[PDB]
RNA sequence: AAUUCUUCA
RNA sequence: GGUGCAUGGUUGUCGUCAGCUCGUGUCGUGAGAUGUUGGGUUAAGUCCCGCAACGAGCGCAACCCUUAUCGUUAGUUACA
RNA sequence: GGCGAAGGCGAAAACUUAGGCCAUUACUGACGCUUAGGCUUGAAAGUGUGGGGAGCAAAUAGGAUUAGAUACCCUAGUAGUCCACACCGUAAACGAUAGAUACUAGCUGUCGGGGCGAUCCCCUCGGUAGUGAAGUUAACACAUUAAGUAUCUCGCCUGG
RNA sequence: AUUGGGCGUAAAGCAAGCGCAGGCGGAUUGAAAAGUCUGGUGUUAAAGGCAGCUGCUUAACAGUUGUAUGCAUUGGAAAC
């Protein structure tokens, strides 16, 4: 029905969320595929810390990522065991004969990512919460921040079969036809009894047009 | 203030595609002691009907005293086309009254009165039937100003 | 309402 | 006295037969010309109660509201009184939910300050074309809130030029529970107006003396010296 | 001139 | 393998048609109306005027790329 | 616009005949209101008896269009549409509002009477109009010519 | 539908009119007492309905005390 927004503006405000190059096309596909296990793998087994987005940065036979989060403390551990943990698992993905450098960083004002809400809904709407009140709540608090507008919208059974009545709700100002607004979006899956939901998370962090063109 | 709801509606205007599914509600607020007033508002969401009601409510109250805990003469409700018939009752018996109406009498203040509908059961005129019905009485000192005599004899 | 204090 | 009955040399006067009888009580046995004159003595006494009633409100640091809206005249005459004396008026049409109704218009007023207060910083730093669009914006704020920028609350009392123009205004001002005061004319309901005045609405000179009367009474109370003021005298001011 | 459109919400 | 009459995501379509609504307020005992009405010009609920409505959101215009002018930087694997 | 209780009533005149309006210093003295049963009328179609057929046209014929047309279209075409003597007693016989009575804001038209008296202007009495508060009705809407406050009596209504 | 509804559009005003009977009905004055007001007398079986009390291991119940209501007769006043 409707397209994206985050895609339309990729390579004109945002830059790509992974930065690498090869050679010809003959192992590129494999460049996709192997930093893609380690892409989803920092969003599926760690739903607990409200990792931001990863960012890979792998050259030549080398690999350096950087990681955005907002308590990147349960993925270093009081201890240090989690850290050589996630090396290794970082270690069968990418092989045994490349250095495994890699860093994590607390991002500035955490509360205006959509990866973090999307989690935040997911963990409520699964654990059979009333969904009124997640919203409200998720809305209010992503507000309180200071920002334009949010477009939060979820869609699946909610409770109950024949779905007629997803929830839609928007607020400020959210310009999609705006060739730039630094609009973010999440997709997210809650996995309940009652089939998957899909919630659907449109954040707006500022006006930027007439001003700047990359980050 | 105690601010109970009573029934609610289930409403939809239709347009082109499907049908704009917008229920309303309505509600009374009171304070049990002599302030009471009654609202009705619409809207998408149950909070925000609610909210809405409550606000329009509670912004146009009005007064009313309580004569030894109960009504000392008839009133008859008489609005469209809406009966309802309130005859006094002694020191103390018991509310007795329908629904809508026991909810309406009780957030007023009052002990106990006599209640029975007639005509329609329709709760918003039949509400709106005991507002005029109790509203449009006077008091023995009001007599007492306008006839020439110090007290009711 | 003739007066007002 | 104010208004003394000498002064009323021209004054009584209303369209043939246009009036509802409930001011039968407040005028002349009917007169068979058309244009029933009115008793001097009651205009007199309730020009003097609204006299004091003003008095009052001025003193307990009250703000009243001007609103005038005929053809050409009257809003002449609003516009005069406002720039001759301070006094919050209104010189375009009154807008549906004007009282009633605060915050929508707060919201209005306050971005008018704001954006005046601006452009009194603008000096060109902006481009031509943008500064000529926000002006454009700001007399199109000013022109239908002439003069409702100084005021951020409900004004206590307000006079009405004629009720059965201002019949949203006054209704809305019935609604709440601030008195009003106007130049009733004989064709309205001894109940809209909480202080009835009688008098003549579109004889231009009439309006001129009541408007100035009143404008006058709120001025007396600000330590600021006025004309009618027990002065015996009177004036000629004629329309054109 | 100018017609009909199978039950079930 | 079944269940798109349980779905998420995605897509067609009316359709790049220009409409779809909300906060507050007013009128009607009600669903609702009022804004979105009307007069003009545009492709456009774009804008203006008056108007019991005051304001607000999405959408459309806009800001992006490309072609058509010229200047500036640069000179090869063009130019010669 | 008017008249008649209603249906209805519009070329002219002759005779008889109905009711109403305005003012009454005139007269009797409540003889007034309503109406079960009863009696009189009652658009239009129609029947019986005796006449007339100009036009119009149920039924019927043919010609058109349509798959169908025993219809809308056209040309023919009879009863009937008239009068006189009898009957039928039905209609959205509507103002979808029974009759009678007094009271309750206003404003602007048209008509008959009387007064002032050139029509055209004013007042007074009655009917027919339009717009309109209170009041009322479910709203639409009524509203001095009530569907308002009320009284008197008849008939009628109780899910399809 | 006496306390307790309607007949413009939801069922219901007969097509209209003349009207016997019936019902309703202006004001003064006296009388009358038919209704209407009302003192007294007599009566309306018991049980049961109701209000107190006693007893059955206690209510169930049984008993006891009192309790309205209508009607005749008689004496008084005359707003309608």
């Amino acid at each position: 029905q409707k397209v994206n927004s985050n895609g339309l503006r990729f390579g004109i405000n945002k830059n790509w969320i992974s930065r690498w190059t090869a050679n010809s096309h003959a192992q590129t596909a494999k460049w996709l595929i192997e930093d893609e296990k380690i892409r989803n793998l920092f969003f599926v087994n760690y739903r607990n810390a409200q990792v931001s987005n990863v960012e890979i940065e792998r050259t030549q036979a080398t690999v350096d990522v950087f990681v955005y989060a907002a308590q990147p403390a349960f993925l270093i551990g009081s201890e240090n065991k989690n850290i050589q943990k996630i090396t290794k698992q970082i270690k069968q993905i990418i092989g045994r004969t490349t250095n495994l450098d890699l860093t994590i960083n607390e991002i500035g004002s955490p509360m205006l990512s959509a990866r973090i809400i999307a989690r935040d809904l997911a963990n409520a709407i699964e654990a059979r919460v009333p969904l009124r009140t997640a919203m409200r709540q998720s809305l209010i608090k992503v507000l309180k921040a200071g920002a334009n507008g949010i477009k939060v919208l979820v869609s699946g059974r909610l409770n109950g079969a024949e779905i007629a009545r997803d929830k839609m709700y928007i607020e400020g100002n959210m310009p999609l036809s705006t060739l730039r607004a630094d609009i973010d979006y999440a997709l997210e899956k809650a996995q309940t009894t009652y089939g998957v939901i899909g919630v659907k998370v449109w954040i707006n962090r500022g006006m930027i047009y007439t001003k700047g063109l990359n980050r | 203030f105690e601010e109970r709801i009573v029934k609610l509606k289930r409403i939809s205007k239709t347009t082109k595609g499907g049908r704009n599914m917008r229920f309303s509600v309505l509600v009374v607020v009171g304070n049990r002691k002599g302030k009471i007033g009654y609202g009705i508002a619409k809207a998408l969401e149950v909070p925000n009907a609610i909210k809405k009601a409550i606000k329009a409510a509670h912004n146009s109250l009005h007064t009313i005293e309580i004569h030894k805990g109960s009504i000392y003469h008839e009133v008859i409700g008489r609005s469209g086309a809406s009966r309802v018939l309130l005859k006094p009752a002694p020191q103390g018996t018991g509310i007795i009254a329908g629904g809508a109406i026991r909810a309406i009498i009780e957030l007023a203040g009052y002990s106990d009165i006599y209640t029975k509908n007639l005509g329609r059961n329709t709760p918003i005129n039949m509400i709106h039937a005991t507002m005029d019905g109790i509203l449009k009485q006077l008091s023995p000192r009001r007599v007492a100003i306008l006839r020439n005599k110090n007290l009711n004899e | 309402m003739g007066n007002f204090d | 006295s104010l208004a003394k009955l000498g002064e009323m040399r021209t004054h009584v006067g209303m369209v043939k037969r246009y009036w509802n009888p409930k001011m039968g009580f407040f005028i002349e046995p009917e007169r068979k010309h058309n244009n029933d004159h009115f008793v001097l003595e009651l205009q007199r006494q309730s020009l003097q109660t609204a006299y004091n009633y003003v008095k009052e409100v001025a003193q307990n640091n009250g703000q009243i509201l001007f609103v005038g809206t005929k053809n050409d005249y009257v809003k002449k005459l609003v516009n005069n009184i406002a720039k001759r004396v301070d006094v919050a008026f209104i010189t375009q049409r009154w807008l549906g939910g004007t009282l009633t109704n605060f915050k929508t218009l707060s919201i209005s007023i306050n971005k008018l300050n704001k954006l005046v207060e601006k452009q009194a910083e603008n000096a060109a730093d902006l481009t031509k074309k943008e500064n000529l669009m926000l002006s454009r914006e700001i007399e199109r704020l000013e022109k239908f809130f002439g003069g409702v920028k100084s005021l951020k609350r409900l004004p206590n009392l307000l006079i009405v030029d004629d009720p059965v123009y201002e019949k949203n205004a006054v209704a809305e001002a019935n609604i709440l529970r601030i008195p009003v005061v106007a130049l009733c004319n004989t064709n309205t309901n001894p109940e809209l107006v909480d202080f009835i005045i009688p008098a003549n609405n579109h004889q231009p000179q009439s309006t001129c003396l009541l408007m100035n009367l009143l404008a006058d009474a709120v001025a007396e109370a600000k330590a600021m010296p006025t004309m009618f003021a027990y002065k015996p005298d009177e004036e000629i001011q004629i329309e054109i």
